[PDB]
């Protein structure tokens, strides 16, 4: 219940500069 | 305990942890994780992917898969291998292609019988189905998904089997796969934690239809 | 009491090196349990146990003639002791607490001083230590400190640790026990008769469709690793080659064909068909001999069977 | 003060072996409960509780007549006791605390010594051990050290834990209470009437409908693993067949035809229509024997109905 | 007892600054291991095991003459040894514990006081202590109490730790050894025979296919960190250049070409071809003395090799 | 024994408010070390090593008239020290275990009592505690419980701890030292010349490409929390300016054109191109005195340096 | 050492229930800190640091006439003192070690004996104890166990804890000490001046741009919890409206409106513009009195100006 | 921060033999 | 390995009521 947010911040950090 | 054997030729066995995986129709799959050892030597440094596993569960269910992903990890003066591997009733599916566009009406048997190809193995259907009409054939695509697409339209279920004879897998075709099995369950004697989970998000009380 | 260390390539001995020890202890082997409990169910599933370590501990000290060597002396022990290179250790005790005997105050008889300085008790060449039982033990160390008790007196606590198989590994096989040929190496902890030719301790048979064997080892010699290796002379023609074995399961032979005088190596979980190229594709398991009484049975009368083993215990 | 272990296949006890034990100390049931707290209300809800695992601990020393053999008898009770094989214990006591008795000091009625260096106390038939209660325990041991103190004496701290069930297992059946063939295995722990063949004792009832009987237990006989068995002839010809019981659910066998001779064995959770061809699709539920009265009331005279079962202890 | 610290650009002892320590203690190296337990055998797999870290510990106390300076002397203590900096210690003993000596109380003959108000039983030059041995050990501090006892006594309680490698680096290169050049740094602890020229002393030599080494550590210097370097003036011109090794791998030198007279710095994992520009991309392997005799065998006759190393010891 | 603290504000010291200490013990500094073991190499790389925390430990306790006032005395202690708000600690010792002196029982010379009932030893002005040392540290304070022992004698055990860098801080600035106008300040634990003007008291030069500077600080002030601070004439006119310094790296001011009599304010890490509107984008690097001899090597002549910084001690 | 006990709706102290109490400690506040740890640098960066809870603790014991009383009397302290309502503790203490007086064994002046079985040295009015300070605490409480000593004698030991705010809230307002009207609830550890109507005194200003403030608490009033609570007639009309503080934020209230002899009731991060509907978006800040001079600067001459305040302590 | 990657890769891992 | 079932379960919660 506490974690899923975590991953899915660093999720959506990884989704800045992922595309060329 | 698993013997496993190049492509070409003589088998060698190796004791490891399995862990094993089977749906009703969808693709079994299984995975383990070698380590090396004064044993396995021979094999775990000369493992090339594609490597025939079977033997799994004893003398009895030779049911040959094929290993297709490949970790190597190195575990103190020693590496592990951790590794995947599918059945070939359906690799072997996933082998070949179909470049002649079906289209048309189609009877089951036809459409099952013009995939198996070359593939050796053989298919029935139990009991009388239907027959429909496929738009467009999978000219770039595997005789699995045109499978699945079959099984979509007439054989709503499948179950394979390794019958005695060698280089065979039936598939019996057939709606809603079922056999009955004497075993049982309950709560106090086989079943830990019972998870009930009633999803209805997208349900249906009525409904048209054109 | 001098904790003998048989390392591959050489043998070491601790009071050969001045290193007097107080005693050794060996714990038994940590049971580890695999048990599952039903949710409601008064009582809990067992889905396994199962032995994993023998730890071993041994506080060794050490006197010398001065303070400085101390420092030298600890080194040694270190160079000499702590190896992650698996090991054999070999445990002594001595069969009596020896006292120095009477003698006489007449400006002769005196007493005798050791390299280090104590009073050798040991006058006769049948005073000395023995090694106690004709076992050993795969072991590796784990960390020391040596607290400095005043003088030139200092301990250490040596906690040594099961390698590879938590069991005491006999030393030498059941073939020595065949041909008396090695001396030493059989301990009365291992209820031997001395019949040697007699039952019970051949593992040389010949010309038979079913014989019989007494495992003197306590513990099972289920597991490969051990050196459970059998060698058998065929006897008889065949296509398939069945043998059963109690405390065991059966072993198959099907889909290749043999030759009577052809001879196979069964190793643990591993066929040499003949003694290379191994055809080991043909029912996959393993023998396993519990204790006393394992009978086999052939199918063909092998005219050859012979199979040296090592004993472990528990 | 034996210590009794009964293992598959042979039985052994620690005394015969020079092995004194100090004591023996048997821990209750740890109890795992299963609470849920309510997020701001003054009390938690009990979701469950249950008992776990029965963990014995047993000191037993050994005195030798020479300082070598420790390591001999050492290694015997390891070999002799450190089983996850799941063994039998038994647990046995004492009557008295015996002293020497009264002698004459006139060259004669001399004292006599065991085996070992003791006092023999036990100069008639009835002065030595008995088996303090009819039960066992499913047991399995756990790590020990060694340490030795002086001489020849050493000591070891035993620690034995449940298998299955955290239960005290009674040996024997109840039909054994039925008919009184073997003696021993029914101690007075266990409130047993002597009128045997009268109420209280008859687990062998004959043409009825409904009857009574009295589960000796404390502990209830709900878990399947309990070697709880019943096995019925029917009596009468029926399409369907309940039987209702008390401190336990309700049990139908509807959907299957049956015969009046024809008999079913009713194992827990299982049943057997004549015997095999398990037949165990129809309301799978199982009994539950509480203690004392557990009435049953069938619904057509069965003509036999008898059932032993294991009497199982908190 | 005086905890020589070799600094980056200083050199430090103990009493010299009024700091008398009680002793010291080297722990052994805290053996890291790697095990893997299968999931249903009794026996785990060792992945690896490895040295990791030598904590020594010294406790040092300091009297003064009055209570302030306590401040002052517990300062420089901080300001002398609590450095990150990795430092060389090196240990110090003394070869016997001295008293006073016989004097006359004639007026005359009087005792001598310390700089600290202590008695001076070091009367003769060859009564202070000593180098202990001939290695060091790269050392950092962990943190410090300082417990004042009465007076002026304090106590102090240094908790140092190895930096890189979990070995005691010897002073002094293997040259040193070869060249009787520079005196010290060569303690009994290593046994080295006294033929200088002779074998094992010599790491020089020339026009030779194969020969012989002894490395004289204990430990093995398999680790590149450790100081070994060579440097080989090739003899003959070749393509190729294969150099096998014993207690070691084999090494080559392909797909570049050579000239006799040409040399070859090997450093640990590290290539210079002719001492700058580093051609390293050939077949990347380090070799490895163990102890004691360390065979090589080139393959066309160098006319020179020689190389210097430091030895490890545990 | 006295533990002063200079808050933002303020000046205190707890005997002063009839707070008696037993004694204050100040620990080292509490090194985080960065290893990362290499997988299987024996022997751990040092990624980085650091000094954390300098935790100060003082148990003080209280003697009042009468028990009420204890909780009041409580109160004080609370209100006087447990400050979040960072404070520069101050360490006080005695310089002798002063007694009570020789006196006359003649109704005449009789004894003093301190505001707290004790017998005053402090006869003359030259009794009373000192600033042991010139240096303060910044300090915070950590959780206390107050036992209270008879009557009213109450005890607490005061936990500081280091606030920002774990150092000694030196009070006064190098400036205090140049111009010997503040008195105190400046204890014998920094071994200073007495030669004010000569070598290793100045930081004050005029006219030179390079120069000379003793940083009398054990510590290094690489930081730049420190008060490092440099201030130059540059003497000449340039477009680039470099300057080089040993115990540190190297310095550039390139892109920005300056002249000669224009000035720089050189504060860590940062520079005041003329005291204000910073120019610092060129070259971001900050000097680095480590210990004695930093010398520094300009390139032009300027006209005047000088620098006041902090000394810093471990 | 009675533990006065004020609750939601009663007053209650221990002593009047026959409950003795050892004595009292009151831990100081657990300072949470809040560090953070820069990865390469010597020094770890404060984000915070800030007080939590201050931990009370009590043991207290009871005597009673008979053994079962102890029960009642047991029971009777839980439902009196373990109450999750946020009680307000008060301390006592007394002035003096009582002891029995001087009397006369004439057949008169005997002694007297307590409802429990002491013997009374409060003969005079001016004998029992006292509140020794003017100050509360927000208090609960935290489990406890009875040891019963012999006889009638049982101990408990009471773990207090603070509630909201670890702080010495003081009991009454700040306008009680305008207005002399109460009486206690004024200790001496509040250091106050006479001078009723005096400064630092009064809070009721009137026609005034700007004023000053002594603020008595220790602790700082920036938390709004705490009651501090002002209310202002503005004196001149206006658009806006700003008033500044020391040791505390700016204030302003633009955006709205106002009137001269409107008033404005300033709570706690809270504004009622004329008592009701609170008129509070603009610029919320709160104001802080830390301790000592709080000087205060309105804007245009309100012609009153009065706030009652809480002070609290550490 | 950690965590992610361990999810991730057993979820590409589970990418492998998911679909008929 | 026990991990990504857990938010993956999370996840599929989530799914319901996500959308206008």
């Amino acid at each position: 219940d506490a974690l899923t947010s975590i991953v899915n911040g660093r999720n959506a950090k990884r989704n800045s500069e992922y595309y060329l | 305990t698993i013997t496993i054997k190049p492509p070409k030729g003589n088998g060698a066995p190796v004791p490891v942890e399995t862990t094993l995986v089977k749906k009703v129709n969808a693709d079994g799959v299984l995975t383990f994780d070698i380590l090396e050892n004064k044993y396995t030597y021979e094999v775990i440094n000369a493992i090339g992917k594609r490597w025939i596993v079977s033997h799994v569960e004893g003398e009895n269910d030779k049911k040959e898969y094929v290993i297709t992903v490949i970790d190597r990890k190195s575990e103190g003066d020693r590496q592990l291998v951790e590794c995947t591997a599918r059945e070939i009733p359906i690799d072997k599916l996933m082998i070949d292609r179909i470049y002649v566009n079906v289209t048309g009406s189609f009877t089951v048997e036809r459409y099952f019988n013009i995939v198996f190809q070359g593939t050796g193995m053989l298919f029935e259907v139990e009991g009388k189905v239907k027959s429909s009409k496929f738009e467009n054939g999978g000219e770039g695509d595997t005789r699995l998904e045109m499978f699945k697409k079959g099984l979509e339209h007439f054989g709503l279920e499948y179950k394979i089997t390794y019958d005695k004879k060698k280089d065979r897998y039936k598939f019996v075709l057939t709606p809603f796969a079922n056999q009955k099995a004497s075993y049982f369950i309950s709560d106090e004697v086989n079943a830990n934690a019972i998870k009930l989970e009633e999803d209805a998000s997208d349900f249906a009380t009525f409904i048209r239809g054109y | 009491d001098i904790e003998l260390t048989k390392k591959d390539g050489t043998v070491i001995k601790l009071s050969e090196y001045g290193f007097i020890v107080n005693d050794i202890v060996i714990d038994s082997m940590q049971i580890n349990t695999k048990y599952q409990d039903k949710e409601n169910m008064n009582g809990r599933i067992l889905m396994g146990s199962n032995y994993i370590s023998r730890d071993i501990v041994v506080p060794c000290f050490c006197k010398v003639k001065n303070r400085s060597d101390i420092a030298y002396m600890r080194d040694m022990l270190y160079s000499l002791t702590t190896d992650i290179e698996p090991m054999y250790l070999r445990e002594i005790r001595r069969k009596e607490e020896l006292n120095y005997r009477f003698t006489q105050p007449t400006s002769d008889d005196y007493v005798k001083l050791d390299k280090n300085n104590f009073p050798d008790y040991e006058y006769s060449r049948h005073d000395q230590q023995i090694y106690v039982n004709g076992k050993q033990y795969k072991v590796i160390f784990n960390g020391v400190i040596n607290p400095k008790q005043k003088g030139n007196k200092v301990s250490f606590e040596l906690k040594f640790e099961t390698t590879e198989l938590p069991y005491g590994e006999s030393i030498g096989t059941s073939l020595e026990l065949e041909e008396n040929k090695k001396v030493g190496l059989w301990s009365f902890d291992f209820n031997i008769d001395w019949h040697a030719g007699g039952d019970k301790r051949k593992y040389t048979f010949e010309n038979l469709s079913k014989g019989t064997v007494y495992y003197h080892g306590s513990a099972p010699n289920d597991q490969f690793n051990m050196y459970k290796k059998i060698t058998i002379i065929l006897g008889e023609d065949t296509e398939s080659f069945v043998w059963n074995l109690t405390h065991a399961e059966i072993m198959k032979i099907e889909g290749i064909k043999l030759k009577a005088g052809d001879r196979i190596v069964y190793d643990s979980f591993r066929v040499y068909k003949n003694g290379v190229e191994i055809s080991t594709e043909t029912n996959i398991s393993q023998p396993k001999f519990k204790y006393g009484a394992n009978k086999f049975e052939f199918n063909q009368t092998v005219q050859k069977v012979q199979f040296d083993l090592k004993f472990y215990y528990k």
